[PDB]
């Protein structure tokens, strides 16, 4: 999963929308596959068809969220000519939250997911700009 | 193809491990573990450790016999599954054998494989030593040095076995 | 159980942990782990009820799997190094397998599933012995192999354990499950700071042992197993309610109590290495532990829950239990902050 | 006599009291002696007499 | 490395994935535990005999001893189970879910 | 080389004595001869029912004792070491611990059969 | 950290270098606080067993504060030794590597330039 | 006018096995007070042997 994030992050922002969208789709599909694997492990479905339906549903939902987030972020970065600006990532996070609300068929989940994932994506872009470290190599 | 004798014995070893790890029924699991112990003692006897192979063969035969008595006594079913009475057991046995033979075919083609470590494809006869060992076998002197050197190991092992006996007495009491 | 056999078994548990602590050979480490598991199994089988049998079976299966992984990693390290010195390893796969085995032995998430069930199915004495003493040897083994653990793996395990314990502690009414989830959260807290400075890890281990022992001994003295009897304790002895109130306020990381001792200084070791997001997230997650501690204090001491008529007879009989070292342990768990540099003896 | 039954702590345990007092006195004199020898040897090492 | 090392490690992984997915029977899991112990023994003695480390020949046999120090123990953790319930299924061990 | 030849020879000689015993004579199979034998009457229940054992404790004791005496098997070769007092002391200690475990099993009524 | 420092002579509470340091006074404030901890422990021990907390068992409270003072004094000695070791090792490493710790000039405020941000 | 102290309604919330029930946690009975379960004695199935005429 190290190569997927590096593949998504080395593409310049606002240059190629399709490759960035494909990379975000792959990241979302991987996360959804992990989530669905844990779900069918701990909570056993009643049948094989129900299990593969749940796995496909989770993977498709996460892939749609990632694809729409990447497409919206790249579209905002191209439209505003501001590649190093976290507001495009905030817009993409809110678009992903609206996608999650559409997949869950509810509005409050969509609004809350918009707000929280927009803040999270803005923070991720902020950390990429400022060189923040989450798993810091010990030095002292 | 007699130079790959240890490789063939190891293939039968993983075959028996696939056979009893699919868990059909503990009788046939015990039979598979007996076969695996036999070919494993053959492997280590081919490497020169005849005493260790004979000892592990005897110990695992006794353990598997006590196990078989237990499953006849306690872990039994009206219709035990041999290997094909259950779809999941037969399926996982088939894929285990298929994966093993796929690895064999891949390592027998370019004489190299990468599964998480890196492995060669030549027979293990290359890694032997060329010199003699005098008038003693190294493994026999090594295990005989348990009493002259390993006093601490003997003490902690004897205490562990005595405590284990006491533990077996205390667990199966009921009150 | 015969008292002679009980003394012999407890001495065997102590000898196994000592053997793990003082040996310079990997085979001796595994031998001590096996002896500790074998001598700790029948302690949980003390009362001979079915729940002890389920708890013992689950604990035995998990510990056997962990010991198998530990021996496999030891054999791989022998293959790649040709020695037996308990030091840094020379294969990343062996380091990963040892970290997974020690995480299963410590009950750290996502290997945390057996901890609340085993803790609930066994008496309070075996539960205290497990959750305090059995978490000493794997921490020592993790202390020894410090230049070998992958940073990402151990940090992911720590944050996962902290989040999962904080989330799981909310939905419990049994006291033993609450203590188990608290132990998982504290496990994540200790393993979060291990790679930076293990002196803080030892300080956190000592503090956590003291507070867990205090809470378990108070549970012995009040003879409580659920939240309702702990609430009912106000009629029998209010001093016990005061002690559990100040102890649960200590374990919530609230100054000026000694539970603010590890966590604060843990933050003091993560900002020197330029990690500011992780201690903030860890404190925000420990707020959940503080939350269910506050719920326990509200149920127990700060509100006067209704009692029954029969407690009147319990007013005529004082406690005659052997509350060993309880006032000293409470004083250590509550008022140890102004002696903060004492931890310099742990270097 | 007030209680209908003899309390287990009706009379002071004289051996326990004597052991406690002896232990406290021994610990106090040992700590004082240790402090005196420590400060004397510290003055000897640095020559700060 | 060599070839027999790869085969013994593959056998260990096969027995590991046999152990980690239970099939509603405790004896099968105990057999898997014995198989992993046997694989570890064989790998250890293969490496030791290859590298001529004679003084470590005390290691595997002593190691084999501690096999029973859980394995027989597992049987003692079964009979009470088989006294609690008529069978030894692992789905009957779900009383500690509340 | 010779051991597998002997094994294969004995296996072939054993496995040839059943295919001779099978394909040679005149066979007559009906659905009354091959029933399980229970002294002329059909059995009650199956033979796969749980057969409640009594000597489980002695079985676990044998499980420990087989390898705990297999530790004592290199004692001939251990007589060839230069250090002899330590070897003698350790061997006597091992068999003494064996005797202590056996006596503890005997005194606690562990060798007796249940029910 | 200092584990290698505790490698040649391990399992020593106070080594031979700890005796060249001045011992803590018997009127140390930390020692008085540990004695107060012992007094609090004695009070709690009297309280949890339904005894009069200020009268029952004066010998028990005396032994409590005496043992607390003893252990606290030895722990304070070890803490002072460890901090002296830390300072000595730091100064020795600073002296040993002068190129890694070069001196910097001390420019006066008549030469250095600071930007002024008005508040208005 | 008196200080409010909890009644059986406030005290009965913590009397369950779980704090927030769900659909999965519907049959979760609380554990027994002494943690000792009834033995649930099944049929022991003594084997019936035919010590027959032959
Ligand atoms: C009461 C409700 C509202 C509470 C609001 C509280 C404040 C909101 C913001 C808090 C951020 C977290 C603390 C930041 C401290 C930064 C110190 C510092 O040196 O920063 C520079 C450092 C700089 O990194 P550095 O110093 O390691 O690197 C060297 C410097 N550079 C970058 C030049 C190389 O900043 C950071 O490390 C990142 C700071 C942002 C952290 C984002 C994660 C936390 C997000 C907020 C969570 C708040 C709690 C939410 C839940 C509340 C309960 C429900
Ligand atoms: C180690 C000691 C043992 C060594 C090996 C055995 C030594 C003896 C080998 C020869 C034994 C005799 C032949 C096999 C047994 C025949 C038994 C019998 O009654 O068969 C009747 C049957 C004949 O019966 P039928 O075919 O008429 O059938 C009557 C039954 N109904 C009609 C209901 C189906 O014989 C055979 O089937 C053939 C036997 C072999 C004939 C000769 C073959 C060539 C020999 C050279
Ligand atoms: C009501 C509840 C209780 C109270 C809660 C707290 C309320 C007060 C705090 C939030 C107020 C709104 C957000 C702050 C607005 C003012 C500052 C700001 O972010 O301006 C927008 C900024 C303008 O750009 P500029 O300032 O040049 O950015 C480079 C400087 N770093 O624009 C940008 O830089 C582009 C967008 C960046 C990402 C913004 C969103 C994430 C960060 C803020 C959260
Ligand atoms: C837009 C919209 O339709 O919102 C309604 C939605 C609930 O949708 P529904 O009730 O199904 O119609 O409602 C929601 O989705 C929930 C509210 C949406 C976000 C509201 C943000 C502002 C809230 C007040 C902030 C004050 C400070
Ligand atoms: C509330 C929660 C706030 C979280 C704030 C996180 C801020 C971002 C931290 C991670 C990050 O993006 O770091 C920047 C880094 C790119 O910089 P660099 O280290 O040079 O990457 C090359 C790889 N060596 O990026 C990388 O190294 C790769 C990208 C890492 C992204 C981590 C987060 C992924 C999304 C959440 C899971
Ligand atoms: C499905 C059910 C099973 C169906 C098949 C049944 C087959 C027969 C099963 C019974 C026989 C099992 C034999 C197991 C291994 C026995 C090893 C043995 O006998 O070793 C004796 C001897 C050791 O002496 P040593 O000290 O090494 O002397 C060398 C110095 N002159 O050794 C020597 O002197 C070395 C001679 C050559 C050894 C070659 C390597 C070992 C060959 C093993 C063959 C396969 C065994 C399979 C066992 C399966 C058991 C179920
Ligand atoms: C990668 C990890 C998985 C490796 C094996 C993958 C193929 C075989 C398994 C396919 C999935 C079936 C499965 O494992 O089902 C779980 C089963 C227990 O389920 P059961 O109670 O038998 O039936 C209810 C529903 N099956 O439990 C089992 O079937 C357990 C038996 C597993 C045997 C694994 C060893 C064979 C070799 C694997 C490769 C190494
Ligand atoms: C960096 C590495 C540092 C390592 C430090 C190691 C320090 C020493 C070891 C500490 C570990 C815990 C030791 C005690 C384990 C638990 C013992 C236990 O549970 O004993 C049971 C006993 C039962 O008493 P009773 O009430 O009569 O019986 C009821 C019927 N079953 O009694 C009880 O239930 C009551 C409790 C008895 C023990 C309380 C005191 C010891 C444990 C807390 C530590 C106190 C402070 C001293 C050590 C500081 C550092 C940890
Ligand atoms: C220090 C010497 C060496 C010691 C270590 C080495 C020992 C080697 C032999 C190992 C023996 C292992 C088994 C021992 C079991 C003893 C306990 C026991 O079972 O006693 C029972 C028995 C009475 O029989 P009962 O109770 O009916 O038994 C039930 C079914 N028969 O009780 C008895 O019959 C009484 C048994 C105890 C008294 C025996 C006295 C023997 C005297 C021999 C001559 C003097 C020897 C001097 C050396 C010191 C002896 C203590
Ligand atoms: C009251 C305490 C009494 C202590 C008596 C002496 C015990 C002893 O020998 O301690 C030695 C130990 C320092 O030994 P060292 O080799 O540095 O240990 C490295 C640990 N990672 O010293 C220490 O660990 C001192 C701190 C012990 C604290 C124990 C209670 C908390």
């Amino acid at each position: 999963a190290k190569t997927l994030l590096h593949q998504y992050w080395d593409i310049p922002e606002g240059t190629e929308c399709h490759r960035k969208t494909y990379a975000a789709t792959s990241i979302g599909g991987a996360s959804g596959l992990v989530v669905s694997a844990y779900s069918v492990a701990l909570k056993t479905p009643t049948s094989f068809l129900e299990g593969v339906a749940r796995t496909g549903r989770y993977t498709f939902t996460a892939a749609a969220i990632g694809a729409i987030f990447g497409l919206t972020s790249c579209i905002s970065a191209q439209v505003r000519e501001k590649p190093d600006d976290p507001l495009n990532y905030l817009i993409g996070g809110c678009a992903g939250g609206l996608t999650l609300g559409a997949r869950t068929r509810s509005y409050g989940i969509g609004a809350a997911a918009c707000a929280y994932m927009g803040l999270t994506a803005a923070l991720v872009k902020m950390g990429q700009l400022e060189g923040w470290k989450v798993f810091a190599e010990p030095k002292v | 193809m007699m130079t790959y004798i240890v490789f063939i014995l190891s293939i039968i070893f993983v075959m028996g491990f696939v056979g009893f790890s699919s868990k059909p029924s503990p009788i046939y699991g015990g039979l598979g573990l007996i076969v695996s112990g036999g070919v494993g003692c053959g492997i280590v006897l081919n490497f020169g450790g005849s005493f260790l192979g004979l000892m592990v063969f005897l110990i695992y035969l006794g353990g598997m016999m006590v196990v078989f008595g237990y499953t006849t006594a306690m872990a039994t079913e009206q219709y035990p599954e041999v290997w094909v009475s259950n779809k999941v057991v037969l399926g996982t046995f088939i894929t285990g054998l298929l994966m093993e033979f796929l690895m064999v075919y891949y390592v027998l083609k370019d004489k190299e494989v990468e599964i998480v470590f890196k492995f060669n494809g030549m027979g293990d006869w290359v890694i032997y030593d060329t010199g003699d060992s005098g008038f003693f076998s190294e493994e026999a002197m090594g295990i005989a040095a348990l009493y002259s050197y390993g006093t601490w190991l003997v003490i902690v092992t004897g205490w562990s076995l005595l405590i284990g006996v006491v533990v077996i007495m205390e667990i199966t009491r009921g009150n | 159980m015969n008292p002679i056999i009980l003394i012999i078994i407890l001495m065997t548990v102590m000898l196994g942990t000592i053997i793990v602590m003082i040996s310079t050979h990997w085979l001796l480490i595994w031998i001590g782990f096996e002896m500790n598991m074998l001598a700790i199994i029948p302690i949980m089988m003390k009362k001979h009820n079915p729940r002890a049998t389920e708890a013992s079976t689950k604990y035995f299966l998990t510990q056997s799997t962990a010991s198998m992984l530990l021996m496999m990693a030891i054999i791989i390290n022998l293959m790649f190094s040709g020695q037996w010195t308990v030091m840094k390893l020379f294969n990343p796969m062996a380091s990963m397998l040892m970290t997974m085995a020690l995480a299963m032995k410590l009950g750290m998430a996502p290997f945390h599933f057996w901890v609340p069930e085993v803790t609930q199915g066994i008496p309070l004495s075996s539960g205290l012995i497990l959750l305090t003493w059995q978490k000493l040897a794997p921490m020592s083994v993790l202390y020894q192999i410090l230049p070998s653990i992958n940073l990402d793996l151990i940090l992911t395990l720590s944050i996962l354990s902290i989040t999962i314990g904080g989330w799981g502690g909310l939905n419990q009414t049994q006291l033993r499950k609450i203590m188990a989830y608290s132990s998982i959260a504290h496990m994540g807290w200790m393993t979060a700071v291990l790679l930076y400075n293990p002196t803080m890890t030892l300080l956190n281990l000592i503090i956590y042992i003291i507070m867990t022992s205090t809470m378990f001994t108070l549970f012995m003295a009040n003879s409580t197993t659920t939240t309702l009897s702990l609430s009912h304790t106000w009629n029998k002895a209010p001093i016990m309610t005061i002690l559990v109130l100040i102890t649960l306020l200590s374990m919530g990381g609230l100054p000026p109590l000694s539970g603010f001792m590890p966590k604060w200084m843990i933050i003091q070791e993560m900002t020197k290495n330029d990690s500011i997001i992780l201690p903030t997230l860890m404190a925000i997650t420990a707020l959940l532990n503080l939350y269910f501690y506050m719920r326990l204090t509200y149920s127990t001491a700060l509100t006067m829950f209704p009692s029954t008529n029969n407690m009147k007879m319990k007013w005529q009989f004082p406690t005659t239990k052997r509350m060993t070292l309880l006032p000293t342990m409470t004083v250590l768990s509550t008022m140890l902050l102004p002696l903060t540099p004492i931890l310099s003896i742990l270097e | 006599k007030f209680y209908i039954q003899e309390p287990p702590h009706g009379s002071p345990n004289w051996l326990k009291v004597g052991l406690t007092l002896g232990t406290s006195a021994f610990l106090w004199i040992y700590l004082i002696k240790q402090h005196n020898e420590d400060v004397l040897e510290y003055k000897r090492r640095n020559g700060l007499e | 490395m060599s070839l027999v090392y790869m085969n013994i490690m593959m056998a260990f992984t096969v027995s590991l994935t046999g152990l980690l997915m239970y099939r509603s029977h405790l004896m099968s899991s105990l057999l898997c535990l014995e198989g992993m112990m046997l694989s570890l023994f064989i790998l250890a003695t293969l490496m030791i005999l290859n590298s001529h480390f004679t003084l470590a020949s005390m290691m595997p046999i002593i190691l084999l001893v501690f096999a029973a120090c859980e394995a027989a123990l597992g049987l003692s953790l079964l009979v009470m189970v088989s006294n609690t319930y008529g069978t030894d299924y692992v789905q009957n061990l779900n009383l500690l879910q509340c | 080389m010779n051991l597998m030849i002997t094994l294969l020879t004995n296996f072939t000689l054993a496995t040839l004595l059943v295919t001779i015993a099978f394909w040679l004579p005149q066979l007559n199979v009906y659905s009354e001869k091959t029933s399980p034998y229970e002294c002329g009457f059909d059995p009650m229940g199956s033979a796969r029912l749980p057969f409640s054992m009594k000597f489980f404790l002695v079985a676990i004791t044998f499980l420990l004792f087989d390898l705990e005496i297999a530790l004592l098997l290199p004692l001939p070769w251990a007589s060839q070491t230069t250090n002899l007092n330590t070897m003698l002391t350790m061997a006597l200690l091992l068999i003494f611990l064996l005797a202590v475990s056996l006596a503890y099993e005997w005194t606690q009524k562990g060798l007796e059969w249940t029910e | 950290m200092m584990t290698g420092r505790q490698a040649r002579a391990p399992l020593q509470f106070l080594p031979d270098e700890a005796r060249s340091l001045p011992p803590p006074k018997l009127t140390d404030p930390r020692l008085a606080y540990i004695g107060f901890l012992g007094y609090c422990s004695g009070l709690i021990d009297n309280a949890i067993r339904r005894r009069p907390v200020l009268s029952a068992g004066l010998h028990r409270q005396f032994l409590y504060i005496t043992s607390f003072v003893f252990v606290g004094y030895y722990l304070l000695k070890r803490q002072d030794y460890m901090y002296a070791v830390r300072d000595h090792d730091m100064f020795s490493y600073i002296k040993s590597h002068p190129e890694d710790f070069p001196e910097k000039d001390k420019k006066t405020y008549r030469e250095v330039f600071e930007e002024f941000h008005p508040v208005r | 006018a008196r200080q409010w102290q909890p009644d059986v309604e406030w005290a009965e919330q913590y009397g369950g096995a779980v704090m927030y029930p769900t659909k999965e946690t519907a049959h979760w009975k609380p554990p027994p007070w002494n943690d000792v379960d009834p033995p649930k004695d099944t049929l022991v199935s003594n084997l019936t042997l035919n010590f027959g005429p032959q």
